[PDB]
């Protein structure tokens, strides 16, 4: 949502320094391992019975890529995350029944995974910009909940 | 509760932190102030600029408390009892802020210990910090 | 922890509920489904219309568990151990939902027991339900 | 935010059946008693040392009226809570440093106090409409946070 032009540059600059597929696979996998109730939604994914199984699971990795490709498209529309995620908001609410609190948790995993990959380059200022982004994505995903 | 594997992961991770505890606590605090500016008013006397001395000193106090806790995984309420009084009765810290600082400490560890911060270790450390925060907020009443 | 006064308030309140436990549990559930529709998928076989039989029956099960808990304020982890396994390992209930149901039970009690639902009693009952929820979510690991 | 015209009527109808000053004084007082860390913001209010002291405190009651008068004005602008609470969002963030999570908690107290006063008239459908209102007020109050 409201990031300055400079803040947007900070975000998009660092995004070009990571490999999105890795960020997505690892963020989703950490979500499943750190908050195991989230596994309730992924019964079709097969073996999620340990962190090793989760990180070795092809379906988790593939789904992580779809999640992160949608995140990447969000980064190109920071001034309209509500519009950008409207269809996905409907999907998560009407079809999947995911409580919106979990959007915040996955956002937090994306933040932690970015720090894991970027190290000291993920400064306190960079983290603050990314928290604003994931907060906005979570708000947008929760918008069509009814 | 913390499993045997959790305890193993927490011990391993805190061994890896070792002498850098104060640095990481200071950074966790800086990250919290930057991402969540509402938290700054808990420390009105602080210079919160990068690398400030009071932040480093307080980071050291937090690090010391967490190191002691990591050697007390089976009696956290007893070990953190005095700190629980301070944070609830005296400081009246909003419980949300413990989640904020815990997240920032995890960000800090991931940024510093990439080889060691596996998903399994992350899950164990999240439980450790949540367990510590639980004790620190146990005494509003 | 629960103070002596908390225990007094919880006992007094649950005495006032008495035979209406199942009615109030059913209503708490109905309120949760209406305000927070995501929760309905935990009960796919339920008719969740006002006054339905399966809702009333399940409301009774919840009420029974809470009544037993109210007589076990000093050993909740032991008393709620079997239910903690069911909700975490089997049902895999999202922890947010315990807060949702607790809020709806408090709404239900306020709506039914206006003379008894004082601010002090409300504060004690909020702690009671939060303590119960804590045990019910303790075992994701 | 998005309430249908009928949902708005349900909300405003029941609002005309309570005494706002009572709702405000009691919601604020319950906030202070149920979540004692919130008292950190009210040191100037004097004695908040028990539920009895809180409910007997003239400043709490007076402040409860200002809070509820702002809530009442929000009820007349449900299609623009963001604009309606913009100045108060700035106040709570920049001057008061209140974490936005607490807006949700006070909203919950308003809901419980409405049930306390209205009894069976505060139906599950009425509660759902009011939850949407307080959720929207909380979102609006958090909007200008930076
Ligand atoms: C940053 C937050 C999130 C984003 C951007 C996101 C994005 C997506 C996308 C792009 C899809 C694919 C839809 C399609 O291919 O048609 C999807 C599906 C799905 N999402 Fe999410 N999601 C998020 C959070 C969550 C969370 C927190 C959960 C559960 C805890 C969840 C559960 C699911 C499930 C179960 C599916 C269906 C997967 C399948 O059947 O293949 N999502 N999401
Ligand atoms: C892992 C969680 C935490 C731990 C282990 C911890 C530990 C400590 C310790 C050991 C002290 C004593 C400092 C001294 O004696 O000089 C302290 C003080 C303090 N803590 Fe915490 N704390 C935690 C979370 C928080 C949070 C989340 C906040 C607020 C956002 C906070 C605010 C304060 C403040 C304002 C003081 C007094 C500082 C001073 O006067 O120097 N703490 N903490
Ligand atoms: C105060 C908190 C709670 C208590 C005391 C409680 C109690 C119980 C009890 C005693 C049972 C056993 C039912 C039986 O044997 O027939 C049960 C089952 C169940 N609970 Fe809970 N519960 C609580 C919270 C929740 C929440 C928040 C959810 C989900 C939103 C939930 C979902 C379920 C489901 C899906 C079942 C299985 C129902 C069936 O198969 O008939 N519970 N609960
Ligand atoms: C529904 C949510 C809320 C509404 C509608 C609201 C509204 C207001 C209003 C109208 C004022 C008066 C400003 C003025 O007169 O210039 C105010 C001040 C204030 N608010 Fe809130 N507020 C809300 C939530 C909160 C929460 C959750 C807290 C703290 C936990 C809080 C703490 C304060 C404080 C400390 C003041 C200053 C009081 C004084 O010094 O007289 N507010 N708020």
């Amino acid at each position: 949502v409201h990031l300055t032009d400079a803040e947007k540059a900070l975000v998009t600059g660092l995004w070009g320094k990571v490999k999105p597929e890795e960020i997505g696979g690892e963020a989703l996998g950490r979500l499943l391992a750190v908050y195991p109730w989230t596994q309730r939604f992924f019964d079709s994914f097969g073996d999620l019975s340990s962190a090793s199984a989760i990180m070795g699971n092809a379906k988790v990795k593939a789904h992580g890529k779809k999640v992160i490709d949608s995140f990447s498209e969000g980064l190109k529309h920071l001034d309209n995350l509500k519009g950008t995620f409207a269809s996905l908001s409907e999907l998560h609410c009407d079809k999947l029944h995911v409580d919106p609190e979990n959007f915040k948790l996955l956002g937090n995993m994306i933040v932690i995974v970015m720090a894991h990959h970027l190290g000291k380059d993920f400064t306190p200022a960079a983290q603050s910009a990314y928290q604003k982004v994931v907060s906005g994505v979570a708000t947008a995903l929760a918008h069509k909940y009814h | 509760v913390l499993s045997a594997d959790d305890k193993a992961n927490i011990k391993a991770a805190w061994g890896k932190i070792g002498g850098h505890g104060a640095e990481y606590g200071a950074e966790a605090l800086e990250r919290m102030f930057c991402s969540f500016p509402t938290t700054k008013t808990y420390f009105p006397h602080f210079d919160v600029s990068h690398g400030s001395a009071q932040v480093k000193a307080h980071g050291g106090k937090v690090a010391d408390a967490l190191a002691t806790a990591a050697g007390h995984l089976d009696d956290l309420p007893a070990a953190l009892s005095a700190l629980s009084d301070l944070h609830a009765h005296k400081l009246r810290v909003d419980p949300v802020n413990f989640k904020l600082l815990s997240h920032c400490l995890l960000v800090t560890l991931a940024a510093h210990l990439p080889s060691d911060f596996t998903p399994a270790v992350h899950a164990s450390l999240d439980k450790f910090l949540a367990s510590v925060s639980t004790v620190l907020t146990s005494k509003y009443r």
